[PDB]
């Protein structure tokens, strides 16, 4: 079993859309945007 | 022990030592007979984790085997077909030479089980092999519940069918997505792939 | 790692509670040992260097470690078996031919 | 007699080896106390951000005695004199343009540092100039003389790049020693730039000062 048959319903309101989005995202530019990281850290 | 020694020291072949051996030993070879008797391993390392034992029933034998590319037979090169069938000289056997050494030796002692066999050493001609047999009658072997298996019918002549070592490498006999044409055995898989299945219910 | 709970991003997955099992020996099949170490030792001081590793430190010695790379790369199978390999040769000359 | 007790072709850790522990103990021959010195090859390269120049508080002292002359201004020399030495004016130049050196390093502050720049051709040569490459500038004065006094070390790589630097005395014990070598390192590692190249300690090795010398890993 995983929950119950009702309960009651929490909407912090973050449209779980977004926040797939969003995720999705995130590893999209993770590899870049830790390349600006070495190459901001350089910075002499 | 000193087998590890051994060990480590025929990994080193091109060392002062090794090869002073190599080039002394392969032209002791090459005037014996192309088969003949070992009286003892000469890699006794090799050997015994090969499953040799020093035991009677437990037999050693030295075979040499032409080196190079499979002549395509045929009168003259003519092939007699398609050009795609017209190569003679660059055809290469789907056997080791390792497998030509035990088969040859095996029929040489139809009596003896082929068990193993190690490469010694080659030059330009050939390839050496020591070839390590059993002979299923001795009872020194019979009774031994570590290898009277060998004494059983299935394995008459296993050097001939690809089932040492050497015959299940190339026989492609591995699990993996590298081995899926040869592996439950490639002429089976074939057959099973390409065999049309009828239900009495047509499905 | 940890999972987000979410099925894309990053730690993409379900949260399970976790467990972390006791180590399988094989998977140290690699490791040293005390008796190779010494074993591999004796052996090549036993039978000395080999004509390809030869070639090899003098290589260095005269040309640097990326000539010798490049070579030990060709003569042996790969790149990083020949770092591997040109590291080896190093460390012959440092600890013998100097201290 | 020295060099057998060392094996070259050893390389020894923290501890077996003195390098800042026991066995060099041993070693340091002379009737003094000497002090025992850390050495590095580093790879490191002519530019100037690839050098490796800071400071280390070591926890245990170098145990010598260094007397400071400091020269400050204000409420500044008022704190100067709750740990130093000789308390200096921006008017006390002069007197060390004259002739008087007797101090071991010198310590200024930022406002100083105009004043400051009459001294650096007679301080330069013997590298006493005050710099914040090694921190002798700053406004909290009162608690980096207590730094240099409890003994914190220089730093500094040269054009050989070596880098180099006195970690104790032999005489201090072997636990107190140990501590003093790993604090070093541990700034020597961080402070290595990452435009240097593989390996940024190459080599290690700590002599005393007359003895020979054993490698750490």
């Amino acid at each position: 079993a995983t929950d119950v048959e009702a309960r009651a319903v929490q909407d912090n309101g973050e449209s779980a859309f977004r926040t797939l989005r969003l995720a999705r995202s995130e590893k999209k530019f993770r590899g870049i945007r830790e390349k600006r990281a070495r190459e901001k850290a350089e910075a002499e | 022990g000193a087998y590890k020694y051994l060990e480590e020291l025929q990994r080193k072949k091109q060392s002062d030592v090794l090869r002073f051996l190599q080039r002394v030993r392969v032209w002791e070879y090459r005037q014996k007979n192309v088969i003949h008797r070992a009286a003892r391993p000469t890699r006794p390392d090799k050997a015994r984790r090969l499953g040799y034992k020093a035991k009677q029933g437990f037999v050693i034998y030295r075979v040499r085997v032409r080196r190079g590319n499979r002549k395509r037979p045929v009168p003259k090169g003519a092939t007699y077909g398609k050009p795609t069938n017209q190569g003679v000289n660059e055809l290469k056997y789907q056997r080791s030479l390792r497998a030509t050494a035990e088969e040859r030796v095996g029929r040489r002692a139809a009596n003896l089980r082929v068990l193993n066999s190690y490469w010694v050493n080659q030059d330009s001609t050939y390839k050496y092999f020591e070839v390590i047999l059993v002979d299923p009658q001795h009872k020194a072997i019979r009774r031994d519940a570590r290898y009277n298996w060998i004494c059983d019918p299935v394995h008459k002549h296993r050097e001939a069918r690809g089932l040492t070592a050497t015959g299940k490498k190339s026989r492609g006999i591995n699990k993996g997505h590298k081995f899926n044409n040869t592996k439950a055995g490639r002429r089976k898989t074939w057959k099973r792939q390409n065999t049309l299945s009828l239900w009495r219910y047509r499905k | 790692t940890v999972k987000t709970g979410i099925a894309i991003g990053l730690n993409k997955g379900k949260k399970v509670t976790s467990m972390t099992p006791a180590p399988k020996i094989s998977y140290k099949k690699g490791a040293a040992s005390n008796r190779t170490k010494f074993v591999r030792s004796l052996v090549r001081e036993i039978a000395g260097l080999s004509p390809y590793e030869r070639r090899l430190i003098d290589l260095i010695r005269n040309s640097g470690e990326k000539r010798a790379r490049k070579v030990a790369k060709k003569r042996l199978g790969s790149f990083t078996r020949a770092k591997a390999k040109v590291e080896e040769m190093n460390n012959i000359i440092a600890a013998s031919r100097r201290h | 007699m020295s060099k057998i007790t060392s094996s070259q072709v050893r390389e020894h850790v923290k501890e077996l080896l003195k390098y800042s522990n026991e066995t060099k103990k041993r070693n340091f021959l002379e009737t003094v106390e000497l002090q025992v010195g850390l050495k590095n090859y580093d790879p490191q390269r002519d530019k100037r951000f690839s050098g490796s120049l800071k400071l280390p508080n070591c926890p245990r002292p170098n145990m010598s005695i260094c007397i400071f002359g400091d020269a400050f201004d204000v409420d500044r020399a008022k704190s100067c004199g709750v740990d130093a030495m000789s308390v200096d004016d921006l008017k006390k130049l002069n007197k060390n343009k004259k002739l008087i050196k007797k101090l071991s390093k010198k310590y200024n502050a930022f406002i100083a540092s105009e004043v400051l720049i009459k001294q650096v051709p007679r301080l330069l040569g013997p590298q006493l100039s005050k710099a914040g490459k090694f921190p002798t500038p700053v406004s909290h004065n009162d608690d980096l003389y207590g730094k240099v006094t409890d003994v914190r070390s220089t730093i500094k790589f040269q054009l050989k790049k070596v880098l180099c630097l006195a970690v104790a005395v032999g005489n201090v014990e072997m636990e107190e020693d140990v501590l003093v070598n790993q604090i070093l390192m541990s700034v020597n590692f961080f402070v290595s730039l990452l435009k240097k190249n593989w390996q940024n300690v190459g080599s290690l090795v700590v002599k005393s000062s007359m003895g020979p010398a054993f490698r750490l890993y």
